[PDB]
């Protein structure tokens, strides 16, 4: 019932960013939802002294739609507020609840609302966009799980209570729960947690393996028979890889091409060569020296199509230090086109970074920035965004982590 | 009329006060007629007379454009104190976008501003002054009740008004479209025409209730409108005629509004191209620095003066048809589409020539310009369209496979309209058997700029050519240049340059540089081209020796 006062960083306004434009169907889904969100007081019309804007999207996580707030700008601007588990990560199932519709029964700082405006946008200009602000506390803004944080402390310490081992960690609008028990078992155990949280007044509707995932080790050729160009990508590659791994050597590889060959002639892989190849498939299992997560400083994400629906990622803070590599496949099923398989790609590299390390990654998307502003939400799911920008992939980088 | 609506509370930014700015002395006749201005405006609530107190002052004057007076205010720096406003509209609706309506009206609001009231408060900061004589006596103290004309915040508060004005007449009327563009209405139905009148009647009467003036059912602007840039009929479109000047010279500022005209005449006029126009632009130093025309901008704007010959409308949208867009090449690098439902009655058309990076392909630029038409479909039709496309399943399956960059593909259907979009060339995934193997190599003094491109092949040939003002990366792609030049139809190449790389793999049929130009007609004229990479430096072999060649 009373209101916890929020404030803006000194020295910031409010968010100002565009509304992208929508097709009909998602328009006509977003005006049905905010009819009834007003409806139930949870957002009010606001006039033309409001300059502040937050984009909104039409997304579905089911057939019925649902509507997604961009507050990424807002976030940036109240992150005044107020450790991550590491031991998420290694629990053998980790599953993920949407308790966004807990903040919904809470008045937010009535001095703060107008910076919550947000516009659902008319076809070709006809009107100006129906101009909505939040009442409670919004999904998708960092202050709404910082200020329920209390209650929810208070719904879960029974729950701890009987289950000292299970971690629980919140991220936004999800919680993620992780044990060691059987898969039953902990299926079980998140049932009970619904229920409890239920039968409390929170609602609630994907389960992860943290303890399986590996970061992928570089991979050499095996081949039975070695043309010059072959050795040439096998001492590329390897060239590229000890950047990284520092005893890696092409000495007796690349006496092999001594002279000047025709690209197509079979060399054979004599044994010093041979020698050395073994040796280096045996440090390339290793891992790397002296590579550690610093807080203070962002994540990045790289992706790389390689084609036939797989692509390759890196999560990285400085150059060439890597946190974690992994590959995604995708099975074509009708359609799993690639725009599909990047959006569920960077859910998923989001989704790993938020369990391990509790933050989320800035993108480098292989695309076209227009392209993925367009086509982005037909295969959204998640209720958090990530930063993004856009890139062209370089030409060896794709194939070194094939 | 001051209407009863609620005033919208303003505030100034906060930590400022109200404008202070000093009033200019005016000529005895300048200040008659405010004197008689002021107390029209006062008769009618518009403005009020106020005390000694309020601190205020923005410049008033007196204007007559050479019958009638009209009293202009100066509230530039107040404007800069008052807070921000919900952008008023700017972008405005297409009419390739509005749905035929058999009667459409167009009301104009008479002093849409001075009509809504301004909320009380911020009354004290519009406070202006008729100043006496010659400062004889003290002058007339005035401050405003209303939206003034010329303020930040009254574009935003009036079409809010405006907006809150007209919900109670279009619940009761369904079947009637309202526009509201700044202090317009535009009103359609297909009504009998007789009781379409009626309905008009109503709305007018309604607004003069609430306090908005309306024009007469003899003073309602007569079709075909002049909107905007644009001529509507009432069952076409078109916009309003382009006059591209004739000059001698031109500077800057006279292609920058000729690119402009252009613009707007491609949305109707399928065929224009700006491309060799505005490359004109490319440093356009300053608005007024002459800049001699090209030849190839003089074949273009010679060629749009031709297409803005004959004349050409466009039509209104069906929301039950079918939305289709087709795409043709256009010359290099220029792309024209047409927008329809009826097959030759076009919605409206446009361009696309963005080569968006120094080298690009016909298929990236065909793939580019289906996404710009889609982002227009969607804001003009909320729909994205069917495509007709003047290129093969088996060309874009090929190159967007290939394409390390993600890409959507819509459905489309193949349109066989030369010249249709085709790859020119591929290179090989194998090195080639039985084909010579160039190790090529360049480099260049980074101080003197001189350079050599070379090759030692497998054949045993070598060759060095000398270079002059050159890069290392120019080299780099001029030893490729003079491998494809000095080999057989089959060839291997192997280079250490990952610019040079980069570039070849990308696999571009169109370039900004000559050379980059001139190995693309080599690249065709080969049947089959294997391009490798090795790192350099690493004595690779046949690296090693054409880096020992060209490095001494
Ligand atoms: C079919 C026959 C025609 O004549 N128009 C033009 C298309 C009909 O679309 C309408 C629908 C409802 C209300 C007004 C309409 O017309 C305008 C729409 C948008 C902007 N407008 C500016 C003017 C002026 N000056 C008129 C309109
Ligand atoms: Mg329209
Ligand atoms: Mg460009
Ligand atoms: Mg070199």
């Amino acid at each position: 019932i009373e209101t916890v006062p929020v404030k803006l960083k000194p020295g910031m306004d409010g968010p100002k960013v565009k509304q992208w434009p929508l097709t009909e169907e998602k328009i006509k889904a977003l005006v049905e939802i905010c009819t009834e969100m007003e409806k139930e007081g949870k957002i009010s019309k606001i006039g033309p002294e409001n300059p502040y804007n937050t984009p909104v999207f039409a997304i579905k996580k089911s057939t019925k739609w649902r509507k997604l707030v961009d507050f990424r700008e807002l976030n940036k601007r109240t992150q005044d507020f107020w450790p991550h588990p590491a031991g998420l990560k290694k629990k053998k199932s980790v599953t993920v609840l949407d308790v966004g519709d807990a903040y919904f029964s809470v008045p937010l700082d009535e001095d703060f609302r107008k910076y919550t405006a947000f516009t659902i946008p008319s076809i070709n200009n006809e009107t100006p966009g129906i101009r909505y602000q939040y009442n409670v506390l919004p999904q998708g803004w960092k202050g709404s799980p910082a200020i329920f944080q209390s209650s929810m402390t208070k719904i879960l310490e029974p729950f701890k209570k009987q289950n000292p081992d299970i971690v629980i960690y919140q991220y936004m609008d999800d919680l993620y729960v992780g044990s060691d028990l059987e898969i039953g078992q902990h299926r079980t155990k998140i049932e009970e947690l619904r229920q409890h949280l239920l039968r409390w007044g929170l609602t609630t509707p994907y389960e992860l393996h943290p303890d399986k995932w590996t970061v992928q080790p570089i991979v050499l050729p095996e081949k039975d028979s070695w043309t010059v160009n072959d050795i040439q990508k096998l001492v590329g590659k390897l060239n590229w890889a000890s950047q990284i791994y520092p005893g890696i050597k092409v000495r007796q590889l690349s006496k092999l091409l001594r002279g000047t060959k025709a690209l197509t002639e079979v060399i054979p892989l004599t044994e010093e060569a041979e020698l050395e190849l073994a040796e280096n498939r045996e440090i390339l299992k290793e891992p790397v020296h002296g590579v550690y997560y610093d807080p203070s400083k962002d994540l990045i994400a790289e992706i790389q199509k390689q084609g036939q629906g797989q692509w390759t990622y890196q999560i990285y803070q400085e150059p060439f230090k890597n946190l974690k590599t992994g590959k995604y496949a995708r099975m074509r099923g009708a359609h799993t086109n690639d725009v599909k398989q990047l959006t569920e790609a960077v859910q998923k590299i989001t989704t790993e970074s938020i369990v391990i390390w509790g933050k989320t990654p800035k993108f480098k998307l292989p695309i076209q920035k227009e392209t993925w502003e367009t086509w982005w939400t037909e295969y959204w799911q998640a209720t958090w965004i990530p930063e993004w920008e856009f890139v062209n992939t370089p030409p060896l980088v794709k194939l070194w982590y094939q | 009329p001051i209407s009863p609506i609620e005033t919208v509370p303003v505030k100034l930014k906060p930590g400022m006060d109200g404008p202070k700015v000093k009033q200019w002395p005016l000529t005895e006749e300048k200040i008659k007629a405010l004197v008689e201005i002021c107390t029209e405006m006062e008769k009618e609530g518009k403005i009020s007379k106020i005390g000694p107190e309020n601190p205020y002052n923005t410049p008033v004057f007196a204007i007559k454009k050479k019958t009638k007076w009209r009293k202009l205010v100066d509230f530039r720096e107040l404007n800069k104190r008052t807070q921000d406003f919900w952008e008023v509209q700017l972008g405005i609706p297409h009419p390739a976008g509005l749905k035929k309506k058999k009667s459409v009206t167009v009301l104009d609001v008479g002093d849409a501003y001075f009509s809504v009231p301004l909320d009380e408060d911020f009354r004290k900061y519009t406070a202006f002054t008729i100043p006496s004589i010659n400062n004889e006596t003290p002058g007339i103290r005035y401050q405003y009740n209303v939206l003034p004309q010329g303020w930040k915040g009254s574009p935003a508060i009036f079409q809010s008004s405006m907006t809150k004005i007209l919900e109670p007449f279009a619940a009761q009327n369904p079947d009637i479209v309202i526009y509201q563009y700044m202090d317009d209405l535009y009103v359609g139905s297909d009504l009998e025409i007789g009781q379409h009148r009626t309905k008009i009647e109503e709305l007018r009467q309604h607004l003069l209730r609430w306090g908005l003036t309306t024009p007469d059912k003899k003073h309602q602007k007569e079709p075909p409108f002049l909107w905007m840039g644009y001529e509507l009929h009432p069952d076409k479109w078109t916009v309003q005629p382009i006059v591209l000047p004739e000059k001698d010279s031109w500077t800057v500022n006279d292609i920058q509004k000729l690119v402009g005209k252009l613009n707007w005449a491609s949305q109707i006029y399928p065929g224009i191209k700006v491309r060799q126009l505005s490359k004109l632009l490319r440093g356009t130093k300053a608005l007024t620095e002459v800049i001699p025309l090209t030849e190839e901008a003089e074949l273009e704007l010679a060629e749009n003066r031709e297409i803005l010959k004959e004349p050409v409308h466009g039509v209104y949208y069906d929301p039950s048809k079918d939305l289709i867009a087709e795409i043709q090449k256009q010359g290099q690098g220029q792309w024209t589409y047409q927008i329809y439902q009826e097959p030759f009655k076009n919605l409206k058309t446009g361009k696309y020539a963005r080569m968006r990076g120094a080298h690009t392909n016909d298929v990236k630029q065909l793939t580019e310009a289906v996404q710009k038409i889609t982002t227009e479909s969607i804001v003009i039709w909320g729909k994205t369209p069917k495509f007709k496309l003047p290129i093969q399943k088996e060309t874009w399956e090929t190159w967007w496979t290939e394409y390390w960059q993600a890409t959507w593909i819509p459905e489309w259907e193949f349109v066989n309209t030369p010249p249709l979009v085709k790859l020119w060339y591929q290179l090989e995934k194998e090195p080639i058997v039985g084909a010579e193997t160039f190790y090529v190599d360049g480099a260049a003094n980074r101080e003197t700029k001189l350079g050599k491109a070379g090759y030692v092949t497998n054949k045993g040939r070598q060759k060095v050519v000398p270079l002059t003002n050159t890069t290392n990366q120019k080299t780099e792609l001029q030893a490729i240049y003079l491998a494809l030049q000095d080999s057989g139809l089959e060839v291997n190449i192997v280079t250490d340059s990952q610019y040079a790389l980069g570039i070849i793999q990308a696999q571009p049929d169109k370039s900004e540089s000559e050379l980059v130009n001139q190995i693309i007609e080599q690249l065709i004229k080969k049947e089959k081209v294997y391009l490798a990479w090795v790192p350099a430096h690493k004595g690779i072999g046949g690296n090693e020796q054409v880096d020992k060649l060209v490095s001494a």
